[PDB]
């Protein structure tokens, strides 16, 4: 019933994001011995969710540490965490690697003192604990940035998300790597904003010279379509946005109405939008 | 030529695919569905005290849910189902598994593989193998482990694979494991904002919130509405400030006493996102967002409707703080939220 | 070309101080033939390839002839992309680029009350904004036509004519373009009186090894490190996550290394360049993306860990001249590399 007490508190935090509400709740509970319990739970839960949660958890720990518990408490928790890796790694295959990133972040944030890792020197006969530690080590050396986790999540600003979605697309045009793009799209964790993806990828073709961008963006969308990575709805609202904004796009791109139409046709042709949607495309 | 069995949304009476491997495209959370449960239940020999189906899920939590729902339906038949969870009570878990070989085991590939691979649980009578949300499972790395489990199963085992997206690593599992499968598309409505009117109220600051709410109860003479707050301490404060103004109001916090409240007799309900996960929120015409979610994706889980399944009205209360957010939510969804007039 | 008189020196056009602050953060190209010509207020017309040089030339003039007490300059570019780079480059010596994103009502709300400083955009957008009187044709004594050939073939004719018939006769008019078809000539005619015609036109060992497994790539890269052992080299990989991956894999293997990704903003981005010139950061790992700002000059070695998927990018990677280029290929990459040796009659030899 201490996991029953604490799990809701932490899961809710995951929804709202406000570590103060978590702090208070804990103060109002008076744990003492079991303070070091909390960071064990939280990390466990975060290991079974997405990066965004893992980010939120590092942050919760930074804040909780000072104000509701000590680095002494923190250090115990990670000791526990590494004790557990073998079991954790059964529900979270990359658990060693991931705990290594929490560790690395927790040094970084001084909730783990600067000799935590070397305190493990010539000790482990646990292969997975040592892998956790190596990762943290390596990570820590080469950060002599901003986040080991991503920066996706519905907790980010449309601005930030726009910058990523842009990154992502600019990147694909040089990579050619559809899979790398699917991945980046997933890490944003923002499936009701996928219409931006579609939107910005079409605008890229509109403003582009030659046949390349054309071909590449059409390949991208076809693949995303074929796997359902992007939903029909989200593809729809994507086009509908261009449809509606093609006057203004046309300011910067005189030929815009021309490619738009040529492009939209090749979509219908490759099976990825309906007739309804293809027929609703502005003519000149 | 390539066949499909197509199905429209969600809504034992159920069909029962014996024998055929099945590739099902379905959205996440069908494993929690009464339909999922029956699919498997009705194929268990209740008098073989052995494990007859194996369900893999991408996380312990999803696994418990699947088991919860199966058991809700399974105690009638006398069907047993365990979700492998690990934890402080492993030893008892593992003792149960052995001693009572439950009919249906559900868990992550890693744990299930581990249980198989040290004999706590036998492949002998597993006639059915389901990979719930295969795309999530591949993404978290569970693949070597799915392979390893598959290898232990009888060649006649039915393989069923359910996934929302169908990337090529998921098709590889398909090609590799399955014989002549039946593909099934299951469509459900996307949540949408279309068919919900969205208005805001530019209250100044939190203090002001409580009043602006009760006026609304008057004005709109509301019989039945869902009110959203970002925390449960706040969900409770507010339900008190509410018998101190007397309103027929019930805050959300037992499956039977809660299903009864799902429609008391057109009532009023206060929740967080996490707790309204336990409630069918789109039967209600009016949703009001006392706090506005700090996670933008939570916005449409609060007010979104079924494309025809569901049409409603949603009210947001902002601040100088929160103005910036509500516009972000508006940009996010490509939608309009207008300011609320008297008219 | 009628004006061949050049100004090679540091400081002949007795430039002001609000100028040598940016040149710091040897002007030789089209940029010495036109160095002074405009700084008074003359109409010029240059035939030049747009590298970072051409688009630096006039950028200077505009800021020299300013008055920080009053928009007064108008620059047109063939695309919104080229318009922003200009804007950065320009602001990078002390001017507002024109977006028409879903963010326009805040954008222009920004531009009514106190905004007009200097302006650059596409002909189409800028016009719309002059019309809607969002932009004021008032005291704007400078008119730059960047990449006219391109502007024209993009169908910007009308808009360019219309935008002038909106401005005073006094205005300085500078046109730049790599080529001069009849439509480009025509505009010099109808826009300028007595122009300065310039022209600066016409303006490295390459190997490949053969790793058979793509995992062998990290390995043949730590072979080369022993055998390169320079205190400088740039490594081009194709994706942010691969950049990070390989950076880790290096530390893993006790080689010091520098990582230029892409969510590293311009603040600490340039942190390396200055120290990279020193020979301090041994090796620099980057995508040819945030080659946005890079110096492939003092770089005697370039490794294409991934082949560029676009020829024209291949040239933006490799970079007086003195450097080498090593390309790693896999048994499924090989099909399509001999394809680069078709737009290039310059060879790439076995290792």
């Amino acid at each position: 019933a201490f996991e029953k007490t604490l799990t809701p508190i932490i899961q809710e935090y995951f929804e709202h994001g406000d570590t103060n509400e978590v702090a208070e709740m804990l103060r109002d509970l008076n744990l003492g011995e079991m303070k070091s319990g909390v960071p064990v739970l939280a990390v466990s839960l975060a290991l079974e969710g997405k990066a965004s949660h893992r980010e939120m958890t590092s942050k919760l720990l930074s804040d909780l540490c000072g104000t509701v518990m000590s680095t002494t408490d923190v250090e115990k928790s990670f000791d526990k965490l590494l004790k557990d890796l073998p079991e954790l790694a059964l529900d979270t295959p990359r658990a060693p690697q991931l705990v290594g990133q929490f560790i690395a972040r927790a040094v970084g944030d001084g909730i783990l003192c600067n000799t935590y890792i070397d305190s493990y020197k010539g000790t482990v006969d646990c292969v997975q604990a040592r892998a956790a530690l190596d990762k943290a080590t390596v990570l820590l050396s080469m950060s002599k940035k901003d986040s080991v986790w991503g920066s996706g999540g519905g907790q980010q600003s449309v601005n930030h998300l726009v910058k990523e979605i842009d990154m992502l697309l600019k990147e694909y045009l040089l990579s050619g790597d559809i899979s790398e793009a699917e991945h980046c799209l997933k890490e944003l964790e923002v499936p009701h904003f996928h219409h931006e993806l579609v939107y910005e990828a079409i605008i890229m073709v509109l403003e582009s010279t030659g046949e390349s961008t054309f071909k590449m963006i059409l390949d991208l969308l076809k693949s995303l379509w074929k796997s359902s990575t992007i939903t029909v709805d989200q593809m729809k609202r994507g086009y509908e946005r261009i449809y509606n904004e093609i006057p203004d796009i046309n300011l910067d791109v005189p030929h815009s109405y021309s490619v738009l139409e040529r492009f939209v046709e090749e979509c219908f042709q490759a099976g990825i939008i309906s007739k309804q949607l293809r027929d609703l495309c502005p003519s000149r | 030529m390539e066949g499909v069995i197509e199905s429209n949304w969600n809504e034992a009476i159920l069909p029962c695919i014996k024998g055929y491997d099945v590739i099902a495209q379905a959205q996440s959370g069908t494993g929690k569905t009464a339909t999922f449960a029956i699919s498997i239940l009705q194929q268990i020999e209740l008098d073989l005290k052995a494990t007859q189906a194996l369900v893999l899920a991408p996380t312990r939590e999803l696994a418990q849910q699947i088991q919860k729902v199966v058991m809700a339906l399974g105690d009638y038949m006398g069907a047993s189902c365990h979700a492998c969870i690990g934890g402080t009570n492993v030893r008892a878990e593992v003792q149960k598994l052995q001693m009572e070989a439950p009919h249906i085991i559900v868990g992550t590939p890693g744990r299930v593989f581990d249980m198989l691979n040290r004999r706590y649980l036998s492949p002998k009578y597993i006639k059915m193998f389901v990979l719930d949300e295969a795309d999530e499972m591949l993404s978290r790395g569970f693949k070597d482990q799915i392979y390893d489990i598959f290898q232990k199963l009888n060649s006649n085992t039915q393989v069923v694979l359910l996934s929302a997206t169908m990337p090529s690593d998921v098709l590889e599992v398909t090609k590799k494991f399955m014989r002549d499968p039946i593909r099934i598309l299951v469509k459900k409505e996307e949540l949408t904002l279309e068919g919900i009117r969205q208005f805001y109220i530019n209250v100044e600051r939190e203090e002001w919130k409580l009043d602006t709410l009760c006026d609304l109860y008057e004005t709109l003479t509301i019989t039945q509405a869902v009110i959203f707050i970002n925390t449960r301490r706040k969900v409770d404060w507010l339900t008190e400030k509410m018998h101190a103004r007397d309103f027929t109001v019930s805050a959300m916090h037992r499956d039977v006493i809660m299903r009864e409240f799902r429609s008391g007799s057109s009532r009023v309900l206060i929740t967080t996102d996490l707790l309204a996960r336990g409630i069918d929120v789109q039967q209600v015409s009016l949703v009001i967002n006392y706090d506005l979610p700090t996670n933008r994706e939570n916005y449409i889980h609060r007010i979104g409707r079924g494309g025809r399944f569901g049409k409603g009205v949603a009210i947001n209360m902002v601040t100088e703080e929160d103005k910036r957010t509500l516009r972000d939510i508006e940009t996010f969804y490509n939608t309009s939220i207008e300011e609320m007039p008297l008219n």
